[PDB]
């Protein structure tokens, strides 16, 4: 249910 | 040094809308 | 949280929520105590009895954030950990007593309007303001009730200590300290399952900085009438925290 978070971290 | 202070409230003189609830405690 | 409402921007700048990076999810709430330290609850990151026991490398810190589930570009932070550091004295095995642990990031995060430390009591501010009837805010991104789109915010009356003792079978401690309504009192709210970590905060009246007083620790339920949630002291284990940062800062 979460927005992906960028590539990196 | 400045912690606790937000940048958005404290800092700018403006209160959130329950923190007087806080203080209203504070007896 | 229960029977509470949506934070303001900026209303908690020190939130943080501790993020699982798979599969990707909240895992608990947590604090910035300074621009490489946050402060959460030992059982967010290990609690043998749920098969819970996160390292370093499981979890990311994601900080000046609001919506619960949006990234959100150009205002959150996204931090990795350097180390985890849990009371050497936590027990996990029978009332959660010194549910505490320390995370330091990897890098410092730059503040922001967003993005900003709270402060932790001195003993003259915990002994002015940890009173039975002095309110305290809580705030998290948990359940509810027994999932919000934004962070929550509720205020809730520090209990006195004999009621929170006759509240519940466990055995209460020193290093907590109860808070929530009465039946009698009206007003309801509550903490709840993924707000765990997170801060209970007071202003003081004496110099208006935000202190962190508590950390969200464990209820029996969520916003239960005749129970209460129980928060680590966090000016009992001042000393532990100090030895901490003043060591691996
Ligand atoms: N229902 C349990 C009761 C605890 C009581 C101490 C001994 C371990 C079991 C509990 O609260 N737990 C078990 C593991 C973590 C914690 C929790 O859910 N805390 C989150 C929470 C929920 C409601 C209110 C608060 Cl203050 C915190
Ligand atoms: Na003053
Ligand atoms: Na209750």
């Amino acid at each position: 249910d979460f927005e992906e978070i960028p590539e990196e971290y | 040094a400045d912690c606790g202070l937000r940048p958005l409230f404290e800092k700018k003189s403006l209160e959130d809308k329950t923190e007087r609830e806080l203080l209203e405690s504070y007896i | 949280i229960v029977e509470g409402s949506d934070a303001e921007i900026g209303m908690s700048p020190w939130q943080v929520m501790l993020f699982r990076k798979s599969p990707q999810e909240l895992l608990c709430g947590a604090s910035l105590i300074s621009d490489r330290w946050v402060l959460t609850a030992a059982h967010c990151l290990l609690y043998p009895p749920w098969d819970k026991n996160f390292t370093e490398n499981d979890l990311l810190v994601r900080i000046g954030k609001h919506s619960r589930t949006r990234y959100e570009r150009n205002i959150e932070k996204i931090s990795m950990l350097e180390k985890i550091y849990i009371h050497p004295r936590y027990n996990w095995r029978e009332n959660l007593d010194r549910d505490i642990a320390l995370m330091k990031l990897k890098k410092p995060v730059a503040f922001s309007d967003y993005i900003h430390p709270v402060c932790l009591p001195d003993r003259e501010t915990a002994a002015s303001l940890l009173q039975a009837g002095y309110k305290g805010r809580v705030t998290g991104w948990g359940n509810l009730k027994e999932q919000p789109s934004v962070l929550q915010v509720v205020n809730l009356p520090i209990v006195e200590r004999p009621v929170c003792k006759d509240s519940t079978r466990i055995r209460i401690t020193d290093n907590m300290f109860c808070a929530g309504y009465k039946p009698d009192e009206g007003k309801r709210g509550d903490a709840c399952e993924g707000d765990s970590g997170g801060p209970f905060v007071m202003k003081s009246p004496f110099n208006n900085r935000w202190y962190q007083m508590g950390i969200v620790s464990w209820g029996e339920g969520c916003d239960r009438d005749g129970k209460y949630g129980f928060y680590t002291h966090v000016f009992r284990l001042k000393k532990w925290i100090q030895k901490v940062i003043d060591q691996f800062g």
